RNA sequence: GAUGCAGUGUACCCGCGGCUAGACGGAAAGACCCCGUGAACCUUUACUGCAGCUUGACACUGAACUUUGAUUGAGGUUCUAACUCUGUCCCGUGAUCCGGGACGAGGACCGUGUCUGGUGGGUAGUUUGACUGGGGCGGUCUCCUCCUAAAGAGUAACGGAGGAGUACGAAGGUGCGCUCAGCGUGGUCGGAAAUCACGCGUAGAGUAUAAAGGCAAAAGCGCGCUUAACUGCGAGACCCACAAGUCGAGCAGGUACGAAAGUAGGUCUUAGUGAUCCGGUGGUUCUGUAUGGAAGGGCCAUCGCUCAACGGAUAAAAG
RNA sequence: AUAGCACUCUGCAAACACGAAAGUGGACGUAUAGGGUGUGAUGCCUGCCCGGUGCUGGAAGGUUAAUUGAUGGGGUUAGCGUAAGCGAAGCUCUUGAUCGAAGCCCCAGUAAACGGCGCCUAAGGUAGCGAAAUUCCUUGUCGGG
RNA sequence: GAACCCACUGUCGUUGAAAAGCCAGGGGAUGACUUGUGGAUAGGGGUGAAAGGCUAAUCAAGCCUGGUGAUAGCUGGUUCUCCCCGAAAGCUAUUUAGGUAGCGCCUCGGACGAAUACCAUAGGGGGUAGAGCACUGUUUCGGCACCGAUGCAAACUCCGAAUACCUAUGAGUACUAUCCGGGAGACAGACUGCGGGUGCUAACGUCCGUAGUCAAGAG
RNA sequence: UAUAAUGGGUCAGCGACUUAUAUUCAGUAGCGAGGUUAACCGUAUAGGGGAGCCGUAGAGAAAUCGAGUCUUAAUAGGGCG
């Protein structure tokens, strides 16, 4: 016979590209994300695909907070 | 004999003072669904990748 | 199935759009304000045919 | 050349665009510091194409500012830019 | 699958007669099988062309008299001068060719030239995909979600499982307002399960559609007003062999909703798709083959492909 | 292949064949003759189906090729307008009114035409034969040798 | 049943006496018979009591010359010496799969020079090994869909490493890293160890990731 | 691949990256913001022959402008110089 299976789709390459500690240009994307597993905080814009980019001149920060606990990534100038 | 030009691609590209010139695809017929954005990014002309002057160079020797 | 159209400038200045309509849910005609580039104003667009 | 293996090729994926003129093919560019090689004070279109810096077919010419020029000259005839026409008048020439 | 390598055993040097177990013995670049975008011949309701046959219009092609239809156009009946005779006679001539002359039988028919519809394996040139634990048969060829995938990205098998080729002028924008679902108690023909009050625990509800990642400033739910489902752009970055794809602060113009700070460049996101050539439509301060126009061409917007063998040999192709 | 049989075509300048034509064979023959096709002495015989394809005859009802060229639209050309601009003959570009045969669609006949002989079709095998030059199970079963 | 014309069986021959025969048998032999001389039919043609038979030892399209040196992504071959460097058998696309093109890997020149690499320290995300039952699914034993105990999972997770990866600073040691241009080859890999799919926890089996050797390397 | 995979019985002689044209890069020589002739004439490698070609300016489909130019309502922003 034969088999019904044997499809995928393309890879997407998401995933973190700017680590704590690094430094960021205005419009540097720092998280490719399917859903908002990181959260904005200061200097940080959200995109319509849920993309984190940074607004200003500094220095990428990763933090926990809140009630929810939910990590944000934030940039310091 | 003399070198003789490909003429489809002479009609395609134009040359720069540091390159060549061409225009952008996928804006011929299909243009409903396509996005505001995209209609107005892919107007204009855009530079030949360097990976394939050399193709445009042996097909366009006078120009 | 949807069918395209095109919304045509009141003002004659021959400035369309170009979008869908369901035909079983909307039989009449469109009526919509848009902004007209030749004349840089907000006027009435009329549905028109794709053709 | 310009075969890739089957795929379609590069100049045959990208569209067609523009169209050629015929005036200008008999258009002549003339930089400025060319009229040193003409001889005489009258520069025209007569004049360039003696002295061999416009082909004889062209049947107009322009004068841009590229070079220098140390001579005093009559211009006839000839498209001139702004920065060429304030470069002949600081040499001490004319217009027309 | 070893006279020639390793370890061992046997064997003084050379003929003649016989034998065929081996020297993957000699002989013919395997005919079987598969491949090459090779060859030939044959078949057909494969593609395409032609000979042949056949329909009509014009020409060769003329005269007279009559009938009937929607000024014309279809017939019929006679005639002889074009034209046919592989019919008789006379001559060139000594001749079953041919030519001319007379007669006879036909006759505006038949037949031929040009054009045109149909038929056309009779003949001719061709085509008839790839992957594949050999080939064929079967299945598949493009896009999205999860696992395989070894805690950054990427990562194969005819490996394991599911979806897509849409929908919506509101299911878009804005201001304001509201939280689901599940159970325990009493009530009408209504009870396992129909509407309604209180109370308990808790997100299991929902999010147009498959799954994953998400969702309280709710991204879930309702109401009023509206068209930012705008135009010109665009610092910077992701991804990428190319062609392509993706996110985006910010500036100018005109808008909608708010008292206002302000929000809005389609919808929680990731599938809903098609390059080039050719042609159609609305504009266009471009070009216009002597000159003025026009035709045609260019530029902006937009329309026509299941080209799904989905980077798409030709417009058109089986055994 | 054959003698025999049957179907079909051919009225003579025959049908058919060769050839580019002229012309030649058929035949210095004339339906008791000539060509094509199938079966294959002889004896007894040769069932059903015209739905499909082909052939034959009829019908004139729908579709139209060349040809012909109604009407419409456009370019340019004259004269007029303070100005909006209005705008003809002629030439030229373009459109396709009407006329128009076969062929196709339609009806009937034809199987010693091709072909078929399992509720549905057009109808589902008369005579004769039969594990056969046809039978897979199969060295089917019974008798003779 | 002789001559004459044929070719049914068997032996011999198979670098033969012979590129089709000899010997012993066999069939027709007044006929649709055999045979001499001279003529006609010519290659998509001729002829054929029909085998694709014959057409000069040649026939599913004769022979000779010319187009012609046809094309062949296929197979073979490619000739003196020394010095330096030194690969790949991968990704993407293709009427593409034993061909080819861009990128990756090699070499030479120019430009430019530590902007590079190793290690130490500092900062940063994770959801794999393991483990667990708080979601999803599944399993057994008890007391009332629940409660107690117990076990399992690539497509389960309340948890969670070592390594690996990114960024900054620094000692030492290495002419490193990047850009522009000329020339390539290569796109059939093999075994072994580790983490896996497929298979029978089979294959000198097959398909991925990762390191070593062979390829192209002797002792 | 010792392979039981291919080719060669042996010797002597013959036997395979060429030629013309165009173009691109490198080395070398002349001249230098300039460089150079072609056909042709010429008792002819001389001398003459400046038509032509490359370079010296880009932008834009084009008109056009020009160290600027295209896009746009915009001296904004941006692309190519």
């Amino acid at each position: 016979g034969s088999t019904k299976n044997g499809r995928d789709s393309n890879p997407k390459m998401l995933g973190v590209k700017v680590y704590g500690g690094q430094t960021v240009t205005a419009g540097n994307i720092i998280v490719r994300q399917r859903g908002t597993e990181f959260h904005a905080g200061a200097n940080v814009g959200m995109g319509r695909d849920h993309t984190l980019f940074a607004t200003a001149d500094g220095v990428v920060k990763f933090e926990v907070k809140g009630q929810f606990g939910r990590r944000y990534v934030k940039v310091e100038t | 004999a003399k070198l003789k030009t490909r003429r489809g691609a002479a009609k395609r590209f134009k040359a720069t003072a540091n390159g060549f010139k061409r225009k952008q695809a996928f804006k011929r017929h299909i243009l409903t669904k396509k996005s505001a954005k995209r209609i107005r990014q892919l107007r204009g002309c855009v530079m030949v990748h360097v990976s394939d002057v050399a193709s445009v160079r042996r097909m366009c020797p006078y120009i | 199935m949807r069918d395209k159209i095109r919304l045509v400038s009141s003002a004659g200045t021959g400035y369309f759009y170009t979008t869908t309509k369901n035909k079983r849910t909307m039989p009449e005609k469109m009526e919509i304000k848009k902004f007209d580039p030749k004349i840089r104003q907000h006027v009435i667009f009329k549905e028109a045919k794709i053709k | 050349p310009g075969f890739e293996g089957g795929q379609t090729a590069i100049y045959r994926r990208l569209p067609k665009f523009g169209f050629t003129s015929q005036i200008a093919l008999k258009t002549a560019e003339v930089r400025l510091s060319e009229l040193s090689k003409v001889e005489g004070d009258i520069v025209s279109l007569e004049t360039l194409k003696a002295a061999n810096v416009v082909r004889r077919d062209q049947i107009r010419a322009r004068i841009v500012l590229s070079g220098e020029i140390t001579r005093a000259f009559t211009v006839q005839g000839v498209a001139l830019t702004k920065g060429a026409k304030a470069a002949i008048e600081a040499a001490g020439g004319k217009v027309e």
